[PDB]
């Protein structure tokens, strides 16, 4: 019942291996995983939208991108992630993007 | 100073932003749209096709045709003939 | 006696409830399309006129 | 519920099939990606309801042979 | 006359020959993009051509900004090669060149009042639409828009031969009303 | 009458009313006359003198303006109120 | 196992009690028909997801 | 400050699983365990119809497949694009660079194709 953009990160990533750990424990069913899953991607959608209030900027050069069911999945080389902090360099980047 | 010289209503213009920002509504699978339509007829037992239509989101030709496949139009004698989404 | 004044009053005031009415009328059809409607163009001059 | 009139859309295509064989909520839950949970305990007594009114036929042994007039 | 004019745009349409999946093109490609909301097609780009494509689930497609007719059709049976390398049976069939965008510049100021005052048939000048004139050629089938500035733009030819022909026609005519 | 009458109608005359959600309420405030004016075919206004009138078979009428305001309230807590001026 | 009955008994009357103040009474009806606007969206939200995953 | 605010989403997402693990009948230790686990793992052809004509008209398709880069997902309010440049407004979301993550809440780009 969410977006789960966040599944594929390290957050999510870890979630998932507990949930597996307890699964293989049967400390859990996996309806339970599930849920659990789905009730984390509304709490962390929620948590970006409102605790952050730190802009960013970056530049660089597009290889490739693909668009479907409105998700961009931008494919940048040679980004510079430009803030007023910091400036961080990467040789490549891959944007998913969804609304 | 009425009927001042413009190049678009400023009511006419807003309504064109909206229907563009919108866009028009895509035609989705045959599976998802029946199982909101399955969906819809839970919460409800009959239905208008104009309402039916803003529920599921679908353009009304592709919609038709896939209620027509299922669904029967009855007739009645109190307001009008409505579709029906029970298959039988 | 009825002079110039009272008839004319009684005309205006019947011309006028017609002028009202097909303003709601303009106006109640844009409402019903869900679109603001302009006041201007929602004014007949030749009623009254 | 509304899954079980689903359910009935899907053993329709099954006969679109013609591959029609007696079977059982079971495998037909598991295809259409559904669980077997006291869910499907309510939802049989549901489906049972069904089985007083299967004008699409859902008998419980060898079953499922909707149409009143069938031969190929 | 001295002047050619020179391509700027190319449309032409090929059909495939096969039934597509828009969805499955947009998955797979590299520079599609499939937006059912807007637009029912699947918008492709190659950078090497420099031209866009649109690509439909009936299986004919379309494309723009070859500034060659053999860029054109190269680009085409790249646009087909990256459908089927997708998996599809894509072919080329009825590679057509619908529509030519030429452009050029006569080098002089041009009385756009004095033209449409003497070839109103084929003239249209409303400045309060468009600034530059709209001329009609009927021999070739091809639509000028002449500018002040001197710059003439085809356009609705089929063949560089029809351009080329329509600027030849235009250009005596502009002569006669040189600024 | 055109001093009391017509105007006295205009506000007598009940605020127009209409929704079908936003709904909108037209209220005609004020009455304004200007001398007899006579429009050329290109549009542009001169006073009409009567022997004018008599010559040229025109009628002998002044313009007349209302003004007209119109509050829509939304629903969302916000009404927006926009007079305009002599329609 | 037996007071997990018990339990599940009490949860129908927390249902069931309620049902007494439906049809003498609507809260819960409100409550159903919001969940259900829920699901529409959900599916349309959800399909995103397994997208997603797939591009990265 | 980024494990901060870590350790708020977690504080979330154990509130918001309360619900669920009180209505599937679950006793409430499963939560624990989960945080605690958690916590350990993160920290001239007229014949045209042959289009063998041509070959290696691609690129390698692998990037895709491997992901292995750094990994940006956020979401898009606008993205304009005249013929040469992509620009990006994208709104709050989460970036992962060289395994360190970065939040931002509005990210402006501009790419070159």
């Amino acid at each position: 019942m969410a977006y789960q953009l966040y599944r594929n990160t390290t957050l999510g990533n870890s979630l998932q291996e507990s949930l597996d750990e307890l699964i293989q424990s049967q400390q859990i069913t996996p309806q339970l995983a599930l849920q659990v899953l789905l009730q984390f991607d509304k709490a962390i959608n929620a948590a970006l939208a409102q605790r952050v209030r730190n802009r960013v900027n970056f530049r660089g050069s597009l290889n490739t991108y693909r668009f479907c069911d409105n998700v961009w999945t931008f494919v940048l080389n040679d980004v510079e992630f430009r803030e007023v902090t910091e400036l961080i360099k990467v040789d490549k980047v891959k944007i998913v993007a969804c609304d | 100073t009425n009927y001042k010289p413009v190049a678009n209503h400023q009511y006419n213009i807003e309504y064109e932003r909206k229907k563009k920002e919108d866009g028009k509504r895509a035609r989705a699978d045959k599976q998802h749209v029946l199982d909101m339509l399955f969906s819809a007829f839970e919460k409800h037992q009959y239905y208008n096709l104009k309402d039916l239509v803003d529920i599921t989101k679908q353009p009304v030709v592709y919609l038709k045709e896939i209620l027509k496949e299922i669904g029967v139009q009855n007739v009645k004698g109190i307001h009008k003939n409505t579709w029906e989404l029970k298959p039988e | 006696l009825d002079l110039a004044g009272p008839l004319l009053a009684f005309l205006f005031r019947g011309m006028f409830k017609n002028l009202l009415k097909e303003v709601r009328i303009y106006a109640q059809k844009f409402i019903d399309r869900g679109k603001d409607f302009n006041l201007e163009l929602a004014i007949k001059t030749r009623i009254i006129s | 519920f509304g899954v079980l009139a689903k359910i009935v859309n899907y053993m329709k295509t099954r006969h679109q099939r013609g591959d029609t064989h007696p079977l059982t909520l079971d495998e037909i839950l598991d295809e259409t990606q559904h669980l077997d949970i006291g869910l499907k305990q309510k939802q049989w007594l549901m489906t049972e309801a069904l089985v007083n009114n299967p004008k699409i036929e859902v008998i419980d042994g060898k079953y499922a042979f909707k149409p009143k007039y069938n031969v190929r | 006359s001295g002047i050619v004019p020179q391509l700027q745009n190319i449309v032409s349409t090929v059909n495939l020959g096969c039934k597509l999946d828009l969805k499955t093109i947009a998955l797979r490609a590299r520079n599609a993009e499939y937006n059912p909301k807007r637009f029912a097609a699947v918008i492709m780009r190659i950078r090497e051509p420099r031209t866009t494509a649109l690509i439909f689930s009936s299986g004919k497609m379309v494309c723009t900004g070859a500034k060659s007719e053999e860029q054109s059709r190269l680009a085409a049976r790249k646009y087909a090669r990256v459908v089927q390398k997708l998996g599809f049976p894509a072919k080329f069939l009825d590679f057509k060149i619908q529509n030519m965008v030429g452009s050029c510049d006569v080098k002089f100021p041009i009385r756009l009042e004095g033209l449409v005052l003497t070839h109103q048939q084929f003239s249209s000048y409303e400045p309060e639409l468009f600034p530059g004139l709209i001329y009609r050629m009927i021999k070739p089938r091809i639509v000028l828009l002449i500018f002040v500035s001197g710059k003439v733009v085809l356009t609705g030819a089929k063949v560089r031969a029809e351009i080329y022909e329509a600027f030849e026609n235009i250009y005596p005519i502009l002569k006669g009303f040189r600024k | 009458f055109i001093q009391m009458s017509v105007q006295r109608i205009v506000e007598d005359a009940p605020p127009i009313d209409l929704q079908a959600p936003p709904r909108y309420l037209l209220k005609f405030e004020q009455i304004y006359l200007s001398k007899p004016t006579h429009w050329e075919r290109d549009g542009a206004p001169s006073p009409m003198m009567p022997n004018e009138a008599r010559l040229r078979n025109l009628t002998y009428s002044a313009p007349l303006y209302v003004d007209i305001t119109k509050t829509v309230i939304k629903e969302g807590e916000e009404q927006l109120q926009t007079q305009h001026q002599k329609t | 196992a037996q007071l997990k009955f018990f339990e599940q008994l009490d949860q129908i009357e927390k249902q069931r009690k309620d049902e007494q103040e439906r049809e003498i009474l609507q809260l819960r009806l409100k409550q159903k028909a919001k969940e259900m606007q829920q699901q529409e969206l959900a599916q349309m939200r959800q399909r995103d997801a397994n997208l997603t995953a797939l591009a990265a | 400050t980024v494990p901060k605010l870590y350790r708020s989403v977690i504080e979330d997402v154990i509130n918001d699983v309360r619900d669920i693990f009180l209505d599937d009948g679950v006793d409430e230790q499963v939560l624990m365990e989960l945080k605690t686990l958690w916590e350990n793992k993160l920290m001239g052809q007229v014949e045209e119809e042959p289009l063998n004509s041509e070959d290696d008209v691609s690129d390698e398709e692998g990037q895709e497949l491997f992901d292995t880069e750094n990994v940006v997902v956020c979401q898009y309010d606008k993205i304009h694009r005249s013929k040469n440049k992509w620009k990006f407004h994208l709104k709050d979301g989460i970036m992962n660079l060289n395994g360190r993550d970065y939040i931002f809440s509005k990210a402006i780009g501009d790419a070159e194709w």
